[PDB]
């Protein structure tokens, strides 16, 4: 469920435009405490560059959770936004200043922009191109901004000018939902520059440009539930960026990265990619509840291991991309860790398993019927004994009667062939038709 | 290549290093163990290079 | 991004490409150095609407989804005959021919 | 109102810079030089005809082409030059049934 201790001041200030917007009323929707403080921080960032869609969506919001007596808001709001904070209202002289100082600031930037391609200069162009983007962004016009970042293309003679065009095209594609346009662009953006400069970014590094590549990738692989590919790339970037400015937290890159991994990677791999590995160090390292996951994984602890899990499912719902991966990838998890459970035992007890994962002896038997047909294992549920026995075949009986199988099908398709090829010799085609 | 005895670069980045393992900072060690490698491109054998 | 229009005056168009909110006075200057006539004369006109010097296109209606490239939109034309302006309506196209009756 | 504007900027030109088209029913199609590179009937005359390339008399005379014929062709020409050396949406370019049958003629002269 939701969360009411959650940091909205790092969720909001990573992204901007429409994400920063998306992003904190999906939280309010979802946590009825965290609604206040999520509707005025989102109301702020329309002050700055005014627009007319995004301006009329939040104040909806507003007066169903106020002026409504279903909710629990009620008692502190009292159905008017003089509570406390004085959030910005909407009245009848807002909707037209909202419109007319928006596009006040369209023409000033539309008529720069020729007096720039008169003079012959690419360097102007290309610095208009990014104000002109973003601008497009948060008033409405979605096809507008792909329309001034293509442009730029053309204008551009250094390293650091096609790692801004491509880093620019990929926000758009986003809202767009062009996974496919995402992962054409990381790859052009990774041989131009050689991977972080010609020497690595002189001799100590503050910002890594590897860092950029390899986290605007893993949001688009993520919601195309591709968490094996996802896991694969995050593991080499290294925490030396300090946050970012329209792109993911690095409080996040290491829950993309590490519950990914818990789930197509057994307890020898995590070993050796999320722990081997010291670039992925730096990002557990900042939270703590993340490293201890992988040890309990190779302790063989899955008691203390499942109860962590659940502790922080109420903070990863709040979000607006993990949220829906919720179903997906801990059904995973949990089915994972019963394989490599079982896999030393043979002859497991009901009564012995049903304690170690705080459940009862009614759910347990329950968790083994879906864990034959969706798991790789092979185990046998005895009910006159409850004890979870094994009974498999024959080694040579799975064998010799497998390829017995396999025989006949082959002498059966090759006599066949032999009569389609006997009518091709007389002059005989199809005349069914 | 004549007297050693006298490096400078690399003693403040060797004084960091005992004082922030006291705090346990992973963090500031990794940076300044790469730094390292570039002064150690220069000196002989001395004292500060087994710190 | 860009927008095109098209200065049509008594069966005659001119092709002429400007931004979506420029300066009107910007757009006159352009056909001063394909016409050779003072920017003073013509009059650019918006569906029998006189414009404003101090305006620009992007608060009259010239926007993205209306004046593009596959379909620009019409832009009226008039000089000065004496004091006033002069043309002010145009022709249409032709029509098409008649299509062979065999095909269908 | 606000915004800074240049006088002589943008795609400004002599007669140089623009082209000349002539239709069939008197219609006079004035575009600009880069756009009638797309075909080849009209390329192969800005290179001839003729010793002399330029000389501000470019014209093009079409004996054969209308003019609603040729409005379609001066539109393809800018929607083909902009749509390209980039990477953004490409809109669906309408096309009357009528003027489908005749473009297709259209298009095999232009070589494009």
């Amino acid at each position: 469920v939701e969360n009411p201790s959650l940091d909205l001041e790092q969720y909001a200030a990573s992204y901007s435009g429409l994400m920063r917007i998306e992003r904190l009323q999906f939280i309010a929707d979802h946590c009825p405490t965290l609604r206040v403080e999520a509707l005025k921080m989102a109301l702020s960032f329309v002050q700055r560059t005014f627009n007319v869609d995004m301006y009329e969506e939040i104040h909806r919001k507003l007066s169903e959770a106020t002026r409504s007596s279903l909710r629990e808001l009620q008692n502190a709001p009292d159905a008017i936004p003089e509570s406390g904070v004085e959030p910005p209202a909407l009245d009848t002289a807002w909707v037209e200043a909202t419109r007319k100082k928006a596009l006040l600031k369209l023409e000033k930037l539309d008529t720069d922009l020729k007096n720039y391609k008169g003079n012959s200069i690419k360097e102007s162009i290309r610095r208009g191109h990014d104000d002109l983007g973003d601008h497009y962004l948060d008033c409405g016009d979605l096809s507008n901004a792909l329309k001034c970042y293509s442009r730029a293309r053309d204008y551009c003679t250094s390293a650091k000018h096609v790692i801004n065009m491509c880093l620019n095209v990929i926000k758009v594609s986003v809202y767009l939902q062009n996974w496919s346009h995402v992962l054409s662009y990381v790859s052009k953006a990774e041989s131009t520059p050689e991977i972080a400069e010609q020497r690595g970014e002189r001799d100590s590094q503050t910002q890594a440009i590897l860092t950029k590549l390899k986290c605007a990738a893993g949001l688009a692989e993520l919601a195309a539930r591709k968490y094996k590919q996802a896991a694969k790339c995050l593991l080499l970037a290294s925490f030396d960026h300090c946050d970012f400015p329209e792109l993911l937290s690095p409080s996040n890159v290491a829950i993309y990265g590490g519950l990914c991994a818990l789930a197509t990677f057994d307890r020898q791999e995590l070993q050796r990619n999320v722990i081997s590995s010291s670039s992925f160090k730096l990002f557990l390292e900042l939270e703590p509840q993340v490293r201890d996951i992988i040890f309990k994984f190779y302790e063989s602890k899955y008691a203390s291991c499942l109860k962590m899990l659940d502790e922080m499912k109420d903070n990863l719902l709040l979000d607006m991309y993990l949220a829906p991966h919720v179903r997906t990838l801990y059904t995973q998890i949990r089915n994972r860790a019963l394989i490599q459970y079982f896999s030393p035992y043979v002859s497991a007890d009901m009564h012995r398993m049903a304690a170690a994962f705080n459940t009862t002896v009614a759910a347990l038997e329950d968790e083994l019927t879906q864990l034959i047909l969706e798991g790789l294992i092979s185990a046998r549920v005895d009910s006159h004994s409850k004890i979870l026995y094994a009974r498999d075949v024959d080694q040579r009986s799975t064998t010799f009667e497998k390829s017995l199988l396999m025989g006949k099908e082959f002498q059966r398709r090759a006599k066949a062939m032999m009569l389609r090829a006997a009518v091709l010799r007389n002059q005989i085609h199809v005349k069914s038709p | 290549d004549d007297l050693k005895k006298g490096t400078q670069l690399l003693e403040i980045y060797a004084l960091e290093i005992q004082m922030y393992t006291a705090q346990k900072n992973n963090k500031k060690l990794k940076a300044l163990y790469e730094q390292s490698l570039h002064i150690k491109s220069a000196i002989p054998h001395p004292l500060i290079m087994g710190v | 991004m860009d927008v095109f229009l098209m200065i049509r005056r008594h069966k005659t168009t001119i092709f002429t490409d400007a931004k979506e909110s420029s300066t009107v006075f910007e757009l006159k200057r352009i056909v001063e150095g394909i016409l050779k006539r003072p920017p003073d004369e013509q009059r650019l006109y918006k569906d029998d609407q006189l414009l404003d010097d101090g305006k620009t296109l992007g608060e009259c209606g010239f926007t993205s989804q209306t004046a593009r490239p596959q379909a620009p939109a019409t832009v009226g034309l008039a000089f000065r005959a004496d004091d006033t302006f002069e043309a002010l309506c145009i022709e249409p196209f032709s029509s098409p021919p008649e299509l062979p009756d065999v095909m269908k | 109102m606000d915004g800074e504007e240049k006088t002589y900027g943008g795609c400004e030109g002599p007669d140089a810079m623009y082209v000349k088209l002539i239709s069939s029913d008197g219609h006079e199609f004035i575009v600009k030089r880069e756009h009638a590179l797309t075909s080849g009937t009209i390329k192969a005359m800005l290179s001839g005809p003729g010793q002399f390339a330029e000389n501000e008399t470019n014209e093009v005379n079409f004996r054969e082409i209308p003019s609603h014929v040729l409005s379609k062709v001066c539109m393809y020409f800018t929607y083909k030059v902009r749509y390209t050396n980039s990477s953004t949406e490409i809109p669906e370019f309408p096309i009357a049934p009528e003027i489908a049958l005749e473009l297709l003629m259209a298009a095999n002269f232009l070589d494009c």
